[PDB]
């Protein structure tokens, strides 16, 4: 049995378009984006995920990554080399 | 609930500060988004010795104090003498400077990840009247950085 | 409640928001009409149509694409290629109104703590215009993207170029209605990705 | 005050999430959610778990999303 | 007093999201056209096919947003020449954007013949006096 | 009097007309005149205009922004913004024998080939217009820059406005 | 009297925004 | 008052939508519907698609002919 | 199959006449004039119409338009090298 | 809530500005619905040389005020001037004042399509008197319309 | 409606219309 | 640990306060005990493979691509 | 070589040390995921990624 | 880590060396996520030299991913050489102006 490729929607995510039948979350305390359609978080950002893993990845040409995760209030980050902490509202 | 402003960081008390080391003596320097701060080396050291002073401490304080108010990600620290014996010695004065104000800037909270030292002794002279010892203006250290966001 | 001696308005939030979020739109349109030669210009989506007035299509990118399916296992991939939108005829081009336009209409249907929950509501709708001003811009980068990639892997040769066939009838028709000249035009090939990776030409720019 | 002993507020630059004074400084008060804030103190329970499960429960008990319980936010 | 230079008027929000996907949109067409040039080479230029003479040195300051042929005949009527039209012209127009700030009448006619691409072609013949519009033989 | 387009490139007989008309005192006149052609106030009215002064050790650098001292993407000068310009003239008339450099520098938008072209036309019109006011020509060169060495964060709205500069050298 | 002009970018994101369309004219006449 | 410092209204050219002064020179006035006028800015909703559909809805969405959903006239 | 031709009704639209059964439609900003029949938006004008996009076209010898298109609350058109909007009212 | 008129224009303002014009020297012209200004070249220029005075702009501001009045798509620029030294001389130079004239106008907000710009030197002359210089009445600068519906 | 400190006959249309398409008949 | 600020609220109740104020405190030192004795044995565990893989008792996981 | 999907992290904390000595650590730390080169002829420090996945 | 570090002597490191033939120092852009042959074909052709193979062509190619915005060809060729791995070799001889494709056998 091969494993699946990817999910096509992290092309769309990298994008910047929001999944069809998803909602918005609010992201608070860094530049980042996340929706969610079932019952998956979907983030888009430049950063770089830390602590609570993440199941499918994808990078853009110009750096942006987009992450397909389980959901979670908190995603720990690096900044710049500094670990800091984004709050994610709405789940 | 979330905060409003970077925290202990207030913009007119940078304006004050930086008023207060000009009129000092400190040159305090800002073009776009990059800092220098300019120390002669005679209020800071012996003579042509790397051995600080005792009353320079309240001064390192306030550079550390106007440090603390910015973000930033690395500083560089350089320091310049003039001519006394060979190129060697003067080399060496300067790196050991440089280490030794960088030692106590990074003893004191600054929030920076990185410090460069660098003592270049006396290649880089910013005035031609080279009559004076670390009297002279082109004994000096120099902390550039760049303030970021 | 902190310590041992310690222990020994939606109506105005509901108006609010459609006030705000009519006056943030009104605004966005005219900062839109503000600048309106300048996306023309920019979204230029007339010079990008192909011989026979066919859309390009849209084509998506992925890099350095990683998948946990399951524990023991997983799947990953340098680049990835999707086709998101297919080639048809058209007879205008697309404009920039189509995406970017807000839509505004006048709300004429309407104190100690009053001004405070209202004020709130009035930038939790600034805040939502500005969310979905944000996502129409989004949307239009997407398509116009799309459309250069297509072009640049067009240059490339990855991608088919559309096939149309021509008949060309004369004068058909009975003795009650004529049509002098009849042309059907039909495109038989829709563009597609090769897998044949030995027919890919390489560019290196001086 | 965010702009004081300056010429006083020009605009947000959403950008960078950070005010623009009247002179050609940054200044240090934020005007979007989206800006670098060093955040270590983070509120609530069920934290690096799923979140809360939203469940209503005849006892005090606090399940997360994965199957933990909660003894802090728990009634005993 | 601690001042920096660029003090302009204050900008908005929605600017500065147009300008961001601007300026991405800007650098993939720049990519995009350095990978074209690369690897089709050009080696013929329509200064033969357009050339230029007295009173085609006339200037203008033009911004059109529609068709080609009444363009053409305003810059021909102003520079002096006949104008002809050769085939039959499609059902769907041929459109074309023109925005530009004191250039020669030769030098619109050239940007207008480009910006045509694959459906129209512009000639002049100055002996004659002649400025001429041919629609591709399509359809 | 005063012509507003550069006075004809004559030198501006500025005291005079003072102390005439503060008559109907000499004196206070003449301190007027002495205050007003000090180089303090000249670096106070460039302060007031948008133009940066620097001094450290012997050499001196004045930042001019081409946002508001040129016209739009053009080589052309802006002839609304005269003041700033005689005020330029009138602080480099206080050093007769320094050389001077001018450089010109852009932000990140646009083509290399065009960025560069763009700089070395502005930095070659303010040469010109350092020239035609009396400095000799063996004292002038002029360089354009692309988005080399800024000062600023080109992916940010302020510090890009930020970088588009032309800077004024002596020593 | 010197006026400026009415539709000038005197706005530091109309001035991008306005020689990203410049830039994006220049490519579309190259191509 | 249109033909002022004229001598007033003659008739409305309906054929330029235009009226014409007692004078030889046209009004700026308009006096038909069907006369050029630089139209920029229109209201309404679901513009740029069908329109609004006009089902009356228990919820507070407005959907567009062609399917789509108007944020801006939905109510919250 | 071979497609259809056009629809007859568009010669009585270029000639002025509207089809039977349908409805008019109040037309402001220019000079045009609007039916509606069979959920279809019947455009006869002189101008150019550039983004709602049409179904069919026919043309008289004079220079004027006839469309057959989908209804629409706002026209865009070229007048004169002017782009400009037209107001579509009674759908 | 449809307009009424075209915005920014009044029949009592074009016939203020007409009269206002025609007081003051500059020849306004209206034949059908042509309309035509013609305008003496030292009132605008120096000496035979394309360098706009200092105080014609409010001059030519008030002539952007009068055409911002009309609708209209093609207006023409058409300069003349008098025997100096040779006809290429001549030529140059009415090309440089037109164009500098119509780069003021367009510079100025008139809602034009296409502004042409030409310069005929000395060849059609409306006066058989050719004395004067610049100061003579068939050194001129012509600008030419058609009001559109 | 408008701002923030902003929020802090049928018979006759009738009767006209056939007088007024008798009188321009 | 979690924190959640509580907002949902006398001859002898200061007493019988002060000793359900010592109870939530000792309670809340066995939970972190308990924590640290977790985190403890999950790096034992880790540190046990290596010195085991060292001394040659275990295999090591093979992988193919 | 290519960047890998998972980013190789590493945690330095230093005080007062040469560059020399900061990239041997660093190096170290990146073990067999990365390695540091240093041409000082030329003056070039180069980082090659692993032959791995 | 110093225990469990492997490293290689320089003297021994099999990775091709700047070859510092003149045409090789002009700058360029690539961005190519594909075959081998093909580039270095393109990469001889921009350098003005002969490109030749040895060996022969396995089932699935071998697929290297270089993507430079201003980068020498000398260090271009270097990194493909280095992506390549064991299964090919470039060889650039700069007195008979070309360079060579060596499979492994």
């Amino acid at each position: 049995g091969i494993p699946p490729s990817a999910n096509d929607l992290l092309l769309h995510v990298l994008e910047g378009v929001p999944p069809p039948g998803s909602r918005r979350l609010v992201v608070s305390g860094g530049d980042a984006r996340a929706w969610l359609s079932n019952e998956k978080m979907y983030v888009r950002t430049n950063l770089t995920i830390l602590s609570p893993g993440w199941l499918a990845s994808m990078t853009s040409a110009d750096g942006t990554h987009a992450y397909e995760m389980q959901k979670s209030p908190v995603l720990l980050v690096s900044w710049h080399g500094k670990v800091m902490q984004l709050k994610v509202e709405g789940l | 609930k979330l905060p409003c402003r970077v925290d202990g960081a207030c913009d007119a008390t940078i304006i004050k500060m930086m008023t207060d080391l000009n009129k000092k003596g400190i040159k305090v320097a800002s073009v776009g988004q990059n800092y220098l701060i300019s120390i002669p080396a005679s209020a800071l050291f012996a003579d042509q010795s790397p051995r600080l002073n005792w009353a320079s401490y309240s001064l390192l304080n306030e550079i550390a104090a106007f440090l603390k108010q910015f973000r930033k990600i690395a500083i560089t620290v350089t320091s310049y003498s003039s001519k006394y014996v060979s190129v060697k010695r003067e080399r060496a004065l300067t790196l050991a400077r440089s280490r030794v104000v960088s030692e106590y800037l990074w003893s004191q909270g600054v929030d920076s990840r990185i410090i460069f030292t660098q003592g270049l002794g006396s290649d880089k002279p910013i005035t031609s009247y080279t009559l004076g010892g670390d009297r002279s203006p082109n004994a000096r250290v120099e902390i550039t950085f760049r303030r970021a966001v | 409640t902190g310590s041992l001696a310690g222990l020994q308005k939606e109506t105005a939030l509901s108006v609010g928001a459609q006030a705000g979020l009519a006056w943030r739109a009104k605004i966005i349109d005219e900062q839109l009409n503000k600048q309106a030669r300048n996306l023309d210009a920019i979204y230029d989506f007339n010079s990008l149509v192909l011989e026979h007035n066919i859309l390009p299509p849209v084509l998506l990118e992925g890099r350095n694409t990683l998948n946990l399916a399951d524990a023991q296992s997983i799947r990953i991939s340098d680049r990835t290629y999707k086709v998101a939108k297919q080639a048809h005829f058209i007879t205008t081009p697309p404009t920039w109104r189509q995406y970017l336009w807000m839509d505004y209409v006048k709300p004429e249907a309407p104190k100690e703590i009053w001004c405070i929950y209202t004020e709130r509501g009035w930038k939790n709708g600034i805040d939502q215009a500005n969310t979905i001003l944000e996502e129409n811009i989004a949307r239009i980068k997407e398509d116009f993207g799309g459309m250069i990639l297509y072009r640049k892997l067009l240059a490339m040769n990855m991608v088919s170029p559309p096939y149309v066939s021509h008949t060309d009838l004369g004068v058909t028709g009975d003795g009650s209605e004529i049509h002098i000249d009849d042309r059907v035009l039909r495109i038989t090939a829709l563009p597609e990705l090769n897998v044949n990776s030995a027919e890919w030409r390489a560019a290196v720019a001086k | 005050g965010c702009c004081s002993k300056m010429g006083g507020i020009n605009y947000c630059d959403s950008s960078a999430g950070r005010l623009v004074c009247n002179n050609g400084f940054y200044s240090t008060c934020y005007c979007t959610r989206h800006a670098v804030m060093d955040l270590q103190f983070l509120m609530g329970c069920c934290l690096w778990h799923g979140g809360v499960y939203p469940q209503l429960n005849s006892s005090g008990l606090v399940v997360c999303n994965d199957g933990y319980v909660s003894e802090e936010c728990s009634l005993q | 007093k601690f001042k920096k230079p660029p003090i302009n008027n204050p900008s908005d929000d929605a600017t500065i999201k147009l300008a961001e996907a601007a300026v991405s949109v800007s650098d993939s067409m720049l990519e995009m056209a350095k990978v074209e040039k690369v690897i089709t080479p050009p080696s013929k230029d329509n200064t033969l096919t357009i050339p230029n003479a007295y009173n085609l040195q006339a200037r203008a300051s033009v911004d059109w947003s529609g068709p080609i042929e009444e363009l053409t005949a305003r810059i021909a009527k102003a520079a002096h020449f006949r104008f002809r039209v050769l085939g039959k012209s499609p059902s769907v127009p041929v459109l074309i954007s023109i925005s530009t700030k004191d250039e020669s009448l030769a030098e619109i006619l050239r940007d207008i013949d480009y910006q045509a691409g694959k459906k129209a072609s512009i000639h002049v013949y100055p002996n004659s006096q002649v400025v001429e519009l041919r629609y591709a033989k399509i359809y | 009097c005063f012509h507003p387009p550069y006075n004809n490139f004559q030198p501006d007989r500025r005291a005079v007309k003072r102390v005439g008309v503060d008559t109907g005192g000499g004196t206070v006149g003449l301190v007027a005149s002495i205050y007003r052609d000090s180089k303090r106030k000249i670096i106070r009215d460039l302060q007031k205009q948008d133009i940066q002064y620097v001094e450290y050790g012997d050499t001196r650098t004045l930042i001019i922004p081409t946002d508001k001292y040129f016209m739009f993407s053009s080589p052309r000068l802006n002839e609304i913004c005269y003041p700033g310009l005689n005020n330029v003239i009138r602080l480099l008339n206080f050093y007769p024998q320094s050389t001077i450099y001018v450089a010109g520098f852009t932000d990140n938008v646009g083509s290399r080939s065009h960025k560069r072209k763009l700089s070395q036309a502005q930095a070659e019109t303010m040469m010109t217009f350092l020239w035609a006011n009396g400095i000799a020509a063996k004292r002038l060169k002029a360089e354009g820059y692309g988005d080399k060495n800024a000062i600023s964060d080109n992916a940010i709205i302020h510090g890009s406005a930020q970088n588009r500069r032309i800077e004024i050298q002596w020593f």
